[PDB]
Parts: C-alpha cells; structure tokens; sequence
C-alpha cells in the first residue's frame, strides 16, 4: 500500500524460522526498465537509496572515524561510487579504495592489483563490497556452493575489526557461499535488503550490525539460502522513483562515542550489554600503514 | 628547450568543429545554496549544476604531468559549480575563466565588486 513511498523492502521475521528445499527463480516482470530525471546514471540513483535506510539502524560514530571499499571501478575510467561515500560521511574522515583494472579518483589514497595481495597494519570501523566474477554466466550443472574471492572475505572479518562495527556485502542467484550465512550468528541482529529502482533482478546486499567475537545462535548455511528464493518467488514488488526528489535531511548524524583498550578477562556482562546498544569501540589507537606484493620474472 | 603543449591542442580541434569531451560525474542536490566556485560540499543555486572534481580535470584524464613546481592538483578531492546554458562542455569551461581573489565568485557571472 504505503510501500511505493519508501526507499526499499526487508525480508519479514517469519519466513526465517522455516525448513524449504530448493528450486529455480521465475521473476513476473524479469525484463522492465525505470524512469530516471533528466540527467543522472543508474549507479548514482542505487548508492542514494541504500544510505537513506542504515540511517533507521543503532551504528556508532567516533571522532576520527576509518572505512575501506573493494571492487570500485567501472569500464569508462572513473568512480561514481566513490563519490556519493564522501558526500554522507563527516568532514575529516579518512578513505582507502581498490580494483584489478586502472581507474582515477577522489579518495585520500588507491592501490592496483588482484585482492589476494593487500596487507595493514591497524584495525577499521566499517567495510563495503560490490565485486563478481564474469565467468558465472556460463552454466552447465546443478547450482552448488562456491569459493574464490569469498575465501578470502571470511578471514579478512575475523582478524581486522574492531569489536562493535558493521559491515554490508553483495549476492545474486547463482553467486553466493554457505560459511558467510553461519557468521552471520555472531552479531547482535541480521537481514537482507532489495532497492525499489532495480526491483526486476534477483540482486540483493546481505547486512550486520553491532559485533561480539563469538556465537550466540546457530545456523544451517545450504536451508537458509533456499528460505530466500521462496519469498521472491510468491510476493511480487513493483518499480519506483519517488524518494529521490527529496534531499532535506541525507547526511549522517554525530554522536561522539568512546574509545578503550582491554585485555581478554576483562570482558563483563556489563561491557557486552554496552556493545549491543550502540555505544562503545575497542581497539588500538596509532597510527595508519598499507602495502601490495609483486613478482618478478623473465 | 623542448616540451609538449596539450593545452593549445583541444582549442584548436574545438575551432575546427570536433566533438567534446564526456562521462562527466552529476549530483543530486537541494537547489538553494550559496553560489560560490570551488567548495567542500555541494552548493548550487537555482541557475546551476553540480560536478565531482577529478572527472573534470583535463591532465588527471588524459595521463599527464602537471604543469606546476610541485605537480599539484586544485580540483580532485572537491566539487566544482558550473551555469545551466553551457553545461554540455564543462572541461573547456575551467581552463578558460578565473575567480576572484576577495569574494568567491567566477569573474564575469557573478562577481559585483564595484560600486
Ligand atoms: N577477483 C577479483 N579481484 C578484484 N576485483 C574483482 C575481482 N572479481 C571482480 N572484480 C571487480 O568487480 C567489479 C564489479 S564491476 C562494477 C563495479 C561498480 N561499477 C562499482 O562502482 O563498484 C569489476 O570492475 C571487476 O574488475
Ligand atoms: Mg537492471
Ligand atoms: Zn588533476
Ligand atoms: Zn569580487
């Protein structure tokens, strides 16, 4: 009803608890295209939309706050992604980005190569990804789970940030990986979002929110996965503009929260209850370092 | 004694009749802000648009040293102002205009510095 005047749709509580086995996806409007203002690209209209909806959810913002993006160049030369990051965030934020082909940017800083080759120092509050492999398309078997760039995405979470963070990361039909859905359990909530202006494809950004460094509930990674495929196939959504011709209140708001250093046994259920409501960081507090390997032959 | 002179080169291709440069990076905005050239934030008014800097710099696109002692750069990193009826050229619009060094504003379209 209300829903063509908002910026997306979450998938409901109780379509999680259920026990499905899996099938193929059959869209109603699988070929349809939106109507855009006169002079805007379709990557700036779907970054605006995903920035209006964290701005409901309990994140904590620091002074001197620190972010990392994977995946940010386009087949033209240039970074529009980028670009509407540093329009949200506070002045004085520092910003670090990265891809396998050549581009040119806005950030403090950029490096080259495959993902499998960067290396820091220091610990980071909050983490962005769009990356897929083009080889995908070309199906010839039964869809099973897969491996890759993922294995690296898994180790990189559990070693570099800091205890109270976030993060957001992105899937489709036949590109998707079961050890990712299990460490969802080790946050304090979870979901996953789908934007109202490409509303005609399978996409979708999985999201958690506020980290504890253990579990607190367990999770099957192959029945979880086929409890998604069965909402999209039975409730269809339909396409719209609307939210974006009005701007009076985009940027992020500042609220100033603490930091501290603590050693393992000093962690109460006093210190827990703090982390799960949006109001404390862990973590060290010097100074920032990177760098990138190279191999030599011939 | 010898250099390469890039800037003299799109002037006279432009002359001759040759299409312009495109891919340029536009914003979504409010349109009731202050009307200065160069800034931190987006500030267009209701006779402008708003650009991202890097994308409009004629050296950082074609993969070329900067003319300067220390190859500094003015634009990457902010954003750029530009007026609506010459919005289909904005890369030769900033190699050809200057601002004042008093008030902000683009000499010539806006500003009013003398009585
Ligand atoms: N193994 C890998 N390592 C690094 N980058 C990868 C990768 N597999 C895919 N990518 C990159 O993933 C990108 C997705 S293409 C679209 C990205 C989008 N324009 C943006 O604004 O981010 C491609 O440019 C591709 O180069
Ligand atoms: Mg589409
Ligand atoms: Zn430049
Ligand atoms: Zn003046």
């Amino acid at each position: 009803s209300s829903q063509a005047w908002q910026p997306g749709v979450a998938m409901p509580n109780l379509y999680k608890m259920q026990r499905m086995l899996l099938e193929k996806c059959d869209l109603q409007n699988y070929g349809d295209s939106a109507t855009l203002p006169k002079g805007i690209m379709m990557n700036v209209a779907k970054y605006t939309q995903l920035c209006q909806y964290l701005n409901t959810l309990t994140l904590a913002v620091p002074y001197n706050m620190r972010v990392i993006h994977f995946g940010a160049g386009s087949d033209k030369g240039v970074a529009p992604g980028t670009a509407v990051l540093r329009q949200w965030l506070p002045t004085g934020t520092l910003l670090v980005d990265s891809d396998l082909n050549d581009f040119v940017s806005d950030a403090d800083s950029t490096l080259i190569g495959d993902c499998a080759t960067v290396h820091t120092a220091n610990k980071w509050d909050l983490i962005i990804s769009d990356m897929y492999d083009p080889k995908t398309k070309n199906v010839t078997k039964e869809n099973d789970s897969k491996e890759g760039f993922f294995t690296y995405i898994c180790g990189f979470i559990q070693q570099k940030l800091a205890l109270g963070g976030s993060v957001a990361i992105k899937i489709t039909e036949h590109s998707w990986n079961a050890d990712l859905y299990k460490l969802m359990g080790h946050f304090a909530w979870w979901t996953a979002f789908v934007t109202n202006v490409n509303a005609s494809s399978s996409e979708a950004f999985l999201i958690g929110c506020n980290y504890l460094g253990k579990p607190r509930e367990q999770i099957d990674g192959y029945v979880m996965h086929a409890n998604y495929i069965f909402w999209r196939n039975t409730n269809p959504i339909q396409l719209s503009s609307y939210s974006l011709f009005d701007m009076s209140k985009f940027p992020l708001k500042l609220r100033g929260t603490a930091v501290m250093s603590l050693k393992e046994g000093q962690i109460n259920d006093m210190i827990l209850s703090l982390l799960s409501k949006g109001r404390l960081i862990i973590r060290e507090n010097n100074r920032v370092v990177i760098s990138s390997d190279v191999l030599v032959n011939n | 004694a010898f250099a390469v002179d890039a800037a003299k080169a799109y002037k006279d291709y432009l002359a001759s009749g040759g299409q312009p440069i495109t891919n340029c990076v536009k914003m979504l905005c409010t349109h009731t802000g202050t009307g200065q050239a160069i800034t931190v934030t987006p500030e267009a008014n209701m006779d402008q648009e708003s650009f991202g800097g890097a994308s409009c710099c004629l050296y950082c696109r074609c993969h070329i040293d900067h003319p300067n002692p220390k190859g500094f750069c003015d634009l990457k990193g902010k954003y750029v102002q530009i007026p609506t009826t010459c919005a289909n050229d904005p890369v030769g619009f900033t190699l050809r205009n200057t601002v004042c060094t008093v008030c902000g504003m683009w000499k010539g379209y806006g500003c009013s510095c003398d009585q």
